[PDB]
Parts: C-alpha cells; structure tokens; sequence
C-alpha cells in the first residue's frame, strides 16, 4: 500500500480523521502518547496512514516515522488562531528534511465548524505553502466532525501517488 | 522472586536466556559465564542450591540448578525463595515442555527457542510464577498455539 | 513490475530464517563474528523493507542474537514496529523481543504508548496477554503510570487468564509507581477473593511481596493471610504465605502464637517434603520467637526433629 505520514499539533484532528476514514465513525479520542497505524484504501488504492501523536513533548519523536513515507497530512487546527505560527515553524522543519524531499503534501484544514475558523486560503498564506518549491502540494478546508473534503484529498492523494487507473 | 532463568550447555553456549531484573548486556552475558563456572564445575552429586552469583545483585540470592547430558538449567532466584519448592517447580516446567514438545531435546532449544520462551512466559511473569498447573499451562499453549493457526 | 515482485520473493527465498541463522552460526564458528556481523547489516537492510512478516523474521533473528549478547538496541523502533502489526503472529515476536532488548532509557517509551494500550483494550486475551508479558520485563514508571489505568480495569476482565497476568504486572506497576498502589491495594484485597485459585494465587504473590518489601501493610491483613493459608491447597502458594509468616513473626510473636497450631496440623498432613521442610524450617524460627515465656515449645520441638530426622 502507500505508505503515508500523517503528523500536526496536538488536538488537531489526526485520530478522528484516520477513524472517520477507515470506520465512517467519530470516535471519543484521547491524547496519542505512542502512535497509531491504520491501512485505508481509497479508489481501489490502498493508503497506510500512520498516525503519530502531535503533543510537543513527542513532536522529537517524528523522526523514526520519516523513511519510506510517500506523502505528508497536516492537519491544521484552522480554529487555534494561537498556534498557527508553531504549526508554520513546524511544517518548515519538517521540510527541511532531506528524507521528505519526493513526498507529497496534503494539507488538512480541520475544524471549519467553529465559527472563528479562518479560510483555506489564509491557511496556505500562515503556512507559506505558496512558497514551497520542488513540492507538489494542495490544501483543502476539512471538517472532522462531519467529514466533509476528506474525499476530496484522498482523491487528490491518490491522484498524484497513483500512476494509472 | 525469580532474577534470570538461563540454559547452556557444557561449553558455556547459551540455549536460553531471560532475565526479568534489568542488566546491561555485557553484565548479563557476564552473569551467564558467572554461572557457568558456578554450576557446570560442580559434580553431578553436588547439592542444586547454590549460593547466588555477584554479578546478579548478590550471593543472598539462589542458583538453583538441574542438568543432564550437556545441558544446564539455573534459576537465578533471591533470597526469599524456596530452593525446594523452585527445583519441583523446574521439574514440571520440564514436563510442559515435553508436554509440547513431544519429549524437548536440545534441537527445541536451538531451533524453538521462540515457543520456549512462549511456554516460559506462560510458567513465568516477570519473574513471578504465573502458572502451576501443568495440564493448564499445556492448555493455554495449545490455545494459542491454536489461534495461530487459525489466524 | 509483476517480475519485479517476483524477484523480491526469489531474494526472499534465499533470505535466511531465525533457524538459518542458527545453523550457519554452527556452520561457520570460526567465522561467527564476520557472519553475524555480515548478516546484522543484511538485517539492517531487511528492516528498511515493507514487508512486516520478513521484517519480523529479522527481529527473530535480533532476538537470537540478543541471547548470544548483541545490540540490537538500534533496532528498537524496528521492533516497535512489529509490535504495531495487525497480526498478532508478529506482534508476539516484537513483544518477545522488546521484553529483552527495550531499556526505560530508550525513546520506546514514549513510541510504544498507544500500541500497548490497543493491545490492552484488544478483545482478544492473547493479544493481551501477549502485551502484559512484554511489558513484565519491559515498563516503566511512566508507562506505570498510564497504563494501570487500564490494567486494573483488566484485572477484573472475564477470563481469568488474563486477569491473574494483569495482577503480577500490577506488582511491578506499584514498584515503578507506588501511587497506584494506593488504590489498588483494597483492590488487590478483593483480587484475594477471585473465586478462580489461579489467579487468586497470582494476588498472593503480589500482597507476599508487598507485605516483604514493606511490613506496615501486613499487619491488619494478618487475619487474612491466615485465611489465605487455611483456604489454599496449592503448596507453592502455602510456601509463600508459610514464608512471609516466618518473616512476619519477628514483628508480631503473637501472630506465629496463634499460627503454630494450624502450622502444626498442616505439618501432620504435609505429603510433601519440599512443603515439609520449608514448614518445619518455619515453626523453628517461631518457636525460638516463643520460648520465651513458652515452656512446651520442646515438644513442637521433639515434633520438628522427628521430621527432620
Ligand atoms: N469542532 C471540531 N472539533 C474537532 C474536529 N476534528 C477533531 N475535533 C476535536 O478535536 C479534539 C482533538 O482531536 P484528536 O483527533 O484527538 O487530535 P489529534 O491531532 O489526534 O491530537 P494528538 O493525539 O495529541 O496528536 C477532539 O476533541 C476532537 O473531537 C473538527 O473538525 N471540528
Ligand atoms: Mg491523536
């Protein structure tokens, strides 16, 4: 299957989204201390998303996760208007990483629910991922509670990871 | 209760070795040559309750042993435990493993090791006794071994 | 592309086994470091595939090499990995590993939290226990911490199997975390009561070592170890409760007073010597505590020598 690496802040929605996905159901979640692992196929392309637990404390731990990996999910707290900058610096040294050089991002912008919410589109600009190069990238508006726009980056995901019907 | 349980043969080469109180990997390998020379230069008549070696923790602490042909079994214990109720306790584990085995050999140590260990972590927990019962903990095995195959 | 994965299996099958390891090691004794290091780096190499059954067929190997005494500690996260597998047929092996090879001062600590915790939760009793072992010789203080929060639930699961596992490994729980042991110790009290005599048993083990690590906790479940030793049949299990009343004598005479009756009459119906002995060995200290102001200890005594003659 494709091998993905799913990583973000804490609290932003990686453990939903993965069960949402692989179950069509919400789960009550709890701070990751180690990592989860879950294979989901999607369009007759099976994608190994591992989750990794986006607490500081184990945000050193994201190295052991790198190798093999061919695509990258962010999920971003739209909501958190506080710690859109540590998710930024973040995101940046995680790319600075030679191992992530021909994987590919996907960027979640999770809970559009709350009111406060920002755009997709400020999400890309806090994120600088218009000045991303050599880095195939998209970004998509995602809502974990109801779900909507995961199809949408699995389709996109497969889409670049996939070589043929 | 129960520090490391070790198998080696004659020449000091290992057939098995957990240890449940943590060492280094050198302290441990040295423990096991430790009782080597403890165990395998004492006589075929020599009392099984042997003082406990020093690189374990201290001499207060038991090796209990038993061997045949070529092959050593020592049960690095402390000192609380029952030298006596521990050798019947080797005895049966023994039976479970023919039990399992069919009648272990040296062959089962050499190319088994990873159910050995199975069957000994189902004898031993951490150093405490998990089970006893002889027919249960063959049940347990087969159990498992079960589920394996099954799935 | 199709023979591309068809080579993968060829190199596959001639890949070697735990047992292929073994018997090259025999094969090449004289060679045994430049063997072992030739296939450490093949191993190197084999766990930066995908393949989670080789992969974990490279651990084996690891594990045989961590009895011959090697570091394998780089491949620690490797493992963890084969832990994560959704087979537990390789899960076992990671868990067998991992409770010889991972060390409190490795980063696993941290990585292998969620993992442990889904074995735990996990309906299956194999897969749990699979995990309780793992963690009887690898946990630590922190991982005591977290997840005794699920283990005591487990104590109380249906099977009695995997209850009495979860009671040893709450044993070590309180050495690493004491704090839980607080209110697990009633708990503990009541897994004294566990209608099932092996996993009763297992509690045994754990208030034995409790009470000879710290006294202070003995003194009001005197009554009960009591209980405990009139009510068992299993003779490892007397030994422990026989053995602890030798060592709770010292602190209350009064206690091996009241003991050395039944003490006497399960020496009269003591089949076993190993049993005899330790019993034996037992009422002498007892005795000595209470002659002292005790005029007719000589005639437990004359009974003592009898059986030891
Ligand atoms: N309002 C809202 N809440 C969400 C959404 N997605 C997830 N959440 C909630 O956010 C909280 C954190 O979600 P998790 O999935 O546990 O976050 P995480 O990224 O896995 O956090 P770590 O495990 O620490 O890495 C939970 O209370 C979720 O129910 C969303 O789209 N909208
Ligand atoms: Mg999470």
């Amino acid at each position: 299957e494709m091998r993905i690496l799913m990583v973000g802040l804490d609290a932003a929605g990686k453990t939903t989204i993965l069960y949402k996905l692989k179950l069509g159901e919400i789960v009550t979640t709890i701070p990751t201390i180690g990592f989860n692992v879950e294979t989901v196929e999607y369009k007759n392309i099976s994608f190994t998303v591992w989750d990794v637990g986006g607490l500081d404390k184990i945000r050193p731990l994201w190295r052991h996760y790198f190798q093999n990996t061919q695509g990258l999910i962010f999920v971003v707290d739209s909501n958190d208007r506080e710690r859109v900058n540590e998710a930024r610096e973040e995101l940046m040294r995680m790319l600075a990483e030679d191992e992530l050089r021909d994987a590919v991002l996907l960027v979640f912008a999770n809970k559009q629910d709350l009111p406060n919410a920002m755009n997709a589109a400020e999400i890309t600009d806090k994120l600088g991922l218009h000045s991303l190069r050599h880095r195939n990238w998209y970004i998509q508006a995602t809502c974990a509670t109801s779900g909507d726009g995961l199809y949408e980056g699995l389709d996109w995901l497969s889409n670049q990871l996939r070589n043929q019907k | 209760m129960i520090k490391a349980i070790l198998i080696f043969n004659n020449h000091g080469k290992p057939r098995l070795s957990k240890f449940y109180q943590p060492y280094s990997e050198d302290t441990q390998q040295q423990i096991i040559r430790e009782t080597f020379h403890l165990v395998s230069k004492r006589d075929e008549n020599v009392c099984n309750f042997l003082e406990g070696g020093l690189l374990i923790g201290g001499s207060d602490n038991k090796l209990i042993y038993r061997h045949y042909a070529t092959l050593y079994f020592v049960f690095c214990v402390d000192s609380s435990e029952s030298e006596l109720g521990i050798l019947d306790l080797i005895q049966v584990f023994v039976e479970t493993l023919d039990k399992c085995f069919e009648n272990v050999c040296e062959l089962d140590l050499i190319f088994h090791v990873d159910k050995v260990h199975n069957i000994l972590a189902e004898m031993v927990m951490g150093g405490m006794v998990l089970e006893t019962n002889m027919n249960e903990i063959v049940t347990q095995i087969d159990a498992q071994n079960k589920l394996e195959k099954s799935e | 592309m199709a023979l591309k994965m068809v080579k993968g299996s060829i190199d596959r099958m001639f890949d070697k086994n735990l047992q292929d390891l073994v018997r090259g090691i025999r094969n090449h004794k004289e060679d045994e470091a430049k063997y072992i290091s030739q296939c450490i780096d093949e191993i190197k190499q084999e766990l930066k595939q995908d393949n989670i059954a080789v992969k974990a067929n490279a651990v084996c190997k690891l594990t045989y090499l961590q009895m011959l005494g090697y570091d394998i500690s780089w491949a620690a996260f490797n493992i963890i990995e084969v832990m994560s597998a959704s087979k537990f047929t390789f899960k076992r092996i990671g868990y067998l590993a991992a409770s010889q090879s991972f060390h409190e001062g490795t980063d696993v600590i941290m990585l292998t939290t969620n993992q442990i915790r889904k074995d735990l939760s996990s309906p299956s009793q194999y897969d749990t226990g699979v995990a309780l072992t793992g963690l009887s010789c690898f946990v630590t203080p922190d991982l005591a911490r977290d997840l005794a929060n699920d283990i005591m639930t487990l104590m109380s699961h249906t099977k009695p199997y995997i209850r009495k596992k979860a009671v040893l490994i709450m044993y070590k729980v309180f050495l690493k975390y004491p704090e839980s042991l607080r209110p697990a110790f009633p708990r503990l009290k009541e897994k004294l009561e566990d209608p099932d005599p092996g996993v009763q048993s297992a509690a045994v083990n754990v208030i034995c070592e409790l009470a000879r690590r710290n006294p202070k906790n003995y003194l009001s479940l005197a009554p009960l170890f009591f209980k405990l030793m009139t009510s068992s049949t299993n003779n490892w299990v007397l030994i422990k409760i026989i053995k602890l009343f030798g060592a709770l004598t010292p602190l209350e005479p009064r206690l091996g007073k009241k003991l050395i009756e039944p003490l006497t009459n399960l020496i009269h119906s003591t089949s076993a010597m190993s049993l005899l002995y330790e019993c034996v060995n037992t009422v002498i200290a007892v005795l000595i505590s209470l002659s002292s102001g005790m005029p007719n200890h000589s005639a437990s005594i004359q009974l003592c020598v009898q059986k030891l003659r």
